[PDB]
């Protein structure tokens, strides 16, 4: 029973940084133990009528408002020992065949390839979560709690109630751009992109209206994609409609076994796609990493043998990131029950 | 094709190297070599004699510049560039072969031997770095000084797992060159906080600032590797096999005799060793017939031969590190058996190449670009000046107002009368020019020819026979 | 003003510590030789020695 192994395929889930690349650029690393970001009103009071005797009422100058916070921690690691070495690999050919020696250094690459995967997967969720809810709380069983809340209005994050419900309402001779508009108008600064939930997407493109607004000679300039365009991707940059770009965003991060999704359950992201976004990672503790002179980075990665009876070469990579949104009323999140 | 194959009898079944570059063939493993390599050239004696021989067949005694700049491209004419070319020979003279040292920043070699160093880093290290620093507080003509660097100061970047750009401590850009270096310092006390610094490769005007030197095999290879990975184990293993020979042999020749008997060791080793009991001592002196009885015995123990054809097998394994390595294997073992004067000559050719080929790669090129870097300093100073009406100026043509030859030292002859044959008969012919045959004896024509002017003009003016060469 | 990252910090806290282990062993000299100088004897214990 002598055998042959022709083919020897590798599983994936949907996966790639868009929150990320969007509106997340220009990253700043910082070796500070608390970072700061400062508001400033900027209302002006109507300059009320005065008679020309009284002369009084000095104006108060404005004054701003700043906010401090602090990079969370996180540390993925892997191993490996002589007992896995062994045996044999799901990836090689009965024939053929390597060392023992080799085994370890193919154990060693994909423990690398899942450690920066499950790090890529924290700072994406940690994106996602800062532009749907204006904070976000970084909890773990070891890390003490601690939370991050960026000023963002009350009357931003609206949700539809008992009245105004897209499900409730008729499909036909109705219009969603009216509610578009009456949602985008407390956005501060002008909307150029909108990032769906492929379940939203498909509830807003079922309307009467939104049809027309495509098939018309003279009455507008936009054009979509209503038809299957993408099936295996996590993005869908479709057409414009208007003025505003469309974006389908479907990308799967893993919690415990079972597969979730970023974008929860069709709500809608009002945006801007110049949005000042900061990328900010922390400094690194860990004493080698000291002693080698490198501190306020990224993914320092770093084994060591443990002299065990066992042995063991583990495998480790330490990121402490945190993601951080200058302004936060250029986004506006509804729900769309 | 069973190259690829199980092999004969499966005798091959479980040899399957990886299919690696040769960078992560190499990068994991840098340091360990390094310091085996260092190791076998100080305590074994055939690697400190090929050290020695690449020093001195590849560079040799004196390391003499020839400066030919291409007046052609640049249009300065001949005269012109010949001026030039003689200014800017002694300019070097004087600097290079000073006495007070001053072209090192130590102050301790000159440029001959600095140029030995190279050669030797370069054979069991794989690259040299040298570095062009400035020290503007000097009081000297030309302030641009070099220090040599030895590779393992050029260190990783700490150690860590690295990257696809920055690798090995050298830093690089999308393409293959390398843009910035990483540097360390040398502390001998061993507790002193290391400090790493970045020295970029070269000066934002041009200038080259810091130099890698070394011979890639494959497409990428950021730090080169060493000849002594060929045959550091059979070397190892050879000199254990010295060491452990040697002393089999003492232990095997240490026990001279044996004496079997029953009575006190004291009264056995009085009447049969003769040794006095006035441990205990046995003169040396006469010869003696010792009185045996029935109990007693005396046996006089043979041993091997000292040396059961061990010199054979030396002989295979010097031929298998000569091989390796480069260099004959004459001059590696210093064997020099009984051979014809063909076979002789047959080996001083086959080394003469190699020594030939790398001296034309690593020594030159260290040597060009070092002397570029001063050549700057000189123009710039106006110690001195360039020819007027040039097509281009000096940055925007580096190595054509600098295209510089070498000439090191000549071959030994084995027979001293048959090359000298050879040389004039070329001569007489017109198939090799004076030049030629005045260099492969190390000698330039320039020299020779006011040596002899002059000699001819002492001859004259002394009052004996005029030289052979004068003209009448 | 002119802060300096963690990285010169450890190096400085260092530096300080291997003085103050320097200064300790030469005070410990001092004393030996001290002991030695004024009286013949001198005794040598510490609390794990």
């Amino acid at each position: 029973t002598t055998a042959q192994l022709l083919a020897a395929n590798e599983q994936k889930f949907k996966f790639d940084p868009l929150f990320l690349r969007l509106f997340f650029r220009e990253s700043y690393p910082f070796t500070t133990e608390k970072v700061y970001l400062s508001q400033i009103p900027g209302l002006v009071n109507m300059a009320l009528y005065v008679s020309p005797i009284v002369s009084g009422e000095v104006i108060r100058s404005r004054g701003g408002s700043t906010s401090e916070f602090t990079p969370g921690y996180v540390k993925p690691k892997h191993e490996v020992n002589p007992q896995m070495t062994l045996r044999r690999l799901p990836d090689e050919d009965p024939q053929n065949l390597a060392d023992p020696a080799y085994r370890r250094r193919r154990i060693i690459m994909q423990n690398m390839r899942d450690e920066e995967l499950a790090i890529a997967q924290v700072e994406e969720m940690q994106a996602v979560s800062a532009v749907l809810k204006g904070k976000y709380t970084m909890t773990g069983e070891a890390f003490d709690p601690v939370e991050v809340d960026m000023g963002r209005s009350e009357e931003n994050n609206i949700t539809q109630s008992g009245g105004t419900e897209w499900s409730k309402r008729d499909k036909s001779t109705y219009d969603p751009t009216d509610d578009i508009e009456a949602y985008a108008l407390n956005a501060s600064g002008v909307v150029n992109i909108i990032v769906f939930d492929p379940k939203g997407w498909a509830l807003f493109r079922s309307f009467k209206a939104v049809k027309e607004k495509l098939d018309t000679r003279r009455g507008s300039n936009s054009e979509l994609e209503t038809a299957v365009k993408d099936l295996g991707k996590a993005v869908s940059y479709k057409g414009m409609y208007g003025d505003v770009a469309i974006v389908v965003y479907s990308g799967q991060y893993v919690e415990n076994g079972v597969k979730k999704n970023f974008l929860p359950d069709n709500t809608m992201v009002l945006g801007n796609t110049q949005a000042r976004g900061l990328r900010t990672y922390g400094c690194i503790q860990d004493a080698d990493a000291q002693r080698e002179g490198i501190n306020a980075s990224a993914r320092y990665p770093k084994n060591w043998v443990t002299t065990g009876d066992p042995a063991r070469e583990f495998t480790m990579i330490q990121s402490a990131p945190l993601m951080l949104l200058a302004d936060p009323d250029e986004f506006v999140s509804v729900q769309l029950a | 094709y069973h190259g690829g194959g199980s092999g004969f009898g499966g005798q091959l079944r479980s040899w399957n190297p990886p299919s690696e570059s040769v960078d992560a063939a190499l990068l994991p493993n840098f340091t360990r070599g390094n310091a085996r390599a260092d190791d076998l050239v100080r305590n074994n004696g055939y690697a400190a004699n090929a050290i020695q021989l690449h020093q001195d067949h590849i560079v040799g005694s004196f390391f003499r510049l020839s400066h030919r700049p291409s007046w052609r491209y640049l249009g300065i004419g001949e005269e012109e560039a010949r001026a030039f070319s003689r200014e800017v020979e002694a300019a070097w003279k004087e600097f290079a072969e000073d006495d007070c040292c001053c072209i090192d920043v130590e102050r301790k070699r000159t440029f001959t031997m600095m140029i030995r160093e190279g050669v030797a880093m370069h054979a069991f290290n794989g690259e040299l770095f040298v570095q062009a620093t400035w020290d503007t507080s000097s009081s000297r003509l030309f302030r641009t000084q070099f220090r040599m660097v030895s590779p393992k100061r050029i260190s990783n970047p700490n150690n860590t797992g690295d990257s696809r750009n920055c690798r090995a401590g050298v830093q690089i850009n999308d393409s293959g060159a390398a843009l910035g270096y990483y540097v360390s310092e040398d502390g001998y006390p061993g507790w002193m906080p290391q400090k790493w610094t970045w020295i970029p490769r070269e000066l934002p005007g041009g200038r080259a600032s810091f130099i890698h030197v070394f011979e890639p095999v494959e497409d990428g290879q950021t730090r080169g590797a060493n000849v002594f990975y060929s045959v550091m184990e059979q070397m190892k293993m050879l000199d254990t096999l010295q060491n452990t020979q040697l002393q089999s042999a003492i232990v095997k020749a240490m026990y001279a005799a044996t004496i079997e008997s029953e009575l006190d060791t004291q009264s056995a080793m009085d009447f049969i060793l003769g040794a006095n009991s006035q441990a205990a001592p046995v003169r040396l002196g006469g010869a003696k017939v010792p009185h045996l009885m029935p109990g007693d015995s005396l046996n006089l123990q043979t041993a091997q031969d000292t040396d059961n054809g061990y010199s054979v097998f030396e002989q295979s394994l010097l031929r298998y590190i000569a091989a390796g390595l480069g260099v004959s294997y004459e001059q590696l073992s210093r064997n020099y058996a009984q051979m014809s004067y063909s076979t002789a000559r047959a080996s001083a050719n086959e080394s003469w190449a190699y020594f030939m080929g790398r001296r034309k790669f690593v020594a030159s090129r260290q040597a060009s670009q070092m002397f570029l870097c001063w050549l700057e300093e000189a123009i710039v100073r106006r110690v001195v000046t360039l020819p007027s009406k040039a097509r281009f100026s000096f940055q925007e043509a580096r190595s054509a107002w600098g295209n510089c030859d070498w000439i090191g030292s000549g071959r030994m002859a084995i027979d001293g009368l048959k090359e000298v044959q050879e040389a004039v008969m070329l001569i007489e012919a017109g198939l090799s020019t004076y030049e030629k045959e005045c260099a492969k004896r190390g000698d330039d024509y320039q020299e020779i020819f006011a040596q002899q002017v002059r000699e001819t003009m002492e001859r004259r003016a002394a009052g004996l026979k005029p030289p052979a060469w004068a003209a009448a």
